[PDB]
């Protein structure tokens, strides 16, 4: 799930 | 602790064919559906793998409890974060009109009598958010007291707010499985939708319908 | 009112392939589940076109709750109204271990850890029984102040019984979202035996599963 | 629905 990890990250 | 202050505090930071739209909108209050979350007290806390796990889990019961919030002053319809109000016409024409009925009837109507304010929206999201049955969570636990210590705020806020109505914090707790039995019916259709492959699905809701 | 006292008499006035053994024991706990429905104050005095469109809707739940709780004390499984064990092991190995490890996580095992009592179970089955969002009952506001009256009984005596838990009458309602998902998805499961065909279904289960 | 009306009216 790359969208949910990135934005989750900052 | 759980101050409710906090909470009603994410939900202002992120105030803004009919099945199309509704699918658009869908993958843009995904986006803003993590601000809210990283907003939410201590869920930023958890491990990332857990965040993950809570919102694939309730980003659809928390953006239709959402929009339903937001349709209080719209008669027979609903009014989407894009500004888009969608009514009962357009979805029964479309095919959808059983489930958004229920969505008028069982979620909208039901928030619009008892005038349900944001912060006991707010926290009734974060108790959807603090979901201890999410499968997979590194530690139930954790979830379970955070969830505990948000409706622990929530009934003191509504006793407090709201002393001449002592049900009021069970009528809020009582509209939770009439919000899991219409998430569950949404993301059907979206499979469904999905299946047919003609409805534009953008990638963060996609990514939201594919496996874990 | 609603005094839990006559409610936990309805309880205690019913107390007693896997998939196939399951089956049959759903039909058979049918018929009780009719007698208990008549023993909760003031049923019987709603119309009867009501009652029947209360049981059919709840029925599931009202009837997964009660295994549910009758299998605190089984280990890894559950016990149904005939006596049979069915350990999750015999689940998986039959094709449905997922939806049974949901009931054993979601609900024995939280019956378990708070050891809720028969007058919470019954008082969550008034609840679930008294679903004012049920459709086409001739009055919906009766059949929610009925249910108004059972949690402003049950969380009275929660304070009353247990008052170092302030949490627990929350923490009762706060199972009923996960009963309405697996009730959901058993029905589901249903429909599939019924599909194929070759899973017997006895009058009365076959007649919920019908369309109204 | 024959049964459960037939056992609702005893
Ligand atoms: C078309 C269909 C199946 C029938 C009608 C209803 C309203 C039930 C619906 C609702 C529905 C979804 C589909 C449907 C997909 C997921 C989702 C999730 C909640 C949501 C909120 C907003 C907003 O906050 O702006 C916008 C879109 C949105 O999309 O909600
Ligand atoms: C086989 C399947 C799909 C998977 C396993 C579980 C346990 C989830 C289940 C459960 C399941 C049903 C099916 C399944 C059908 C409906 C139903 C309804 C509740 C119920 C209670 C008793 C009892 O009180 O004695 C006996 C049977 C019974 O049947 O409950």
């Amino acid at each position: 799930h790359k969208i949910l990890h990135r934005l989750l990250q900052d | 602790d759980m101050p409710v202050e906090r909470i009603l505090e994410a939900e202002l930071a992120v105030e803004p064919d009919p099945v199309t739209n509704i699918c658009q909108a869908a993958d843009k209050q995904l986006f803003t559906l993590v601000e809210w979350a990283k907003r939410i007290p201590h869920f930023s806390e958890l491990p990332l793998d857990d965040q993950v796990i809570l919102l694939r889990a309730g980003w659809n019961e928390l953006l239709i409890a959402s929009f339903s919030h937001r349709s209080i002053a719209v008669k027979d319809g609903i009014l989407l974060a894009t500004g888009l109000h969608v009514h009962r016409n357009s979805a029964h024409s479309a095919g959808v009109g059983a489930i958004f009925d229920r969505v008028l009837t069982e979620l909208v109507s039901k928030m619009r009598d008892m005038q349900m304010d944001k912060t006991e929206l707010g926290c009734l999201r974060a108790i959807v958010l603090f979901n201890p049955d999410s499968k997979g969570l590194s530690n139930p636990a954790e979830v379970e007291a955070l969830r505990e210590k948000v409706y622990a705020s929530l009934e003191a806020y509504c006793k407090h707010k709201y002393p001449e109505q002592p049900g009021r914090f069970a009528k809020l707790l009582l509209r939770l499985p009439a919000l899991r039995s219409i998430g569950l019916k949404c993301l059907e259709h979206l499979f469904f939708f999905k299946l047919i492959g003609d409805t534009p699905i953008d990638t963060f809701l996609m990514e939201m319908l594919e496996a874990p």
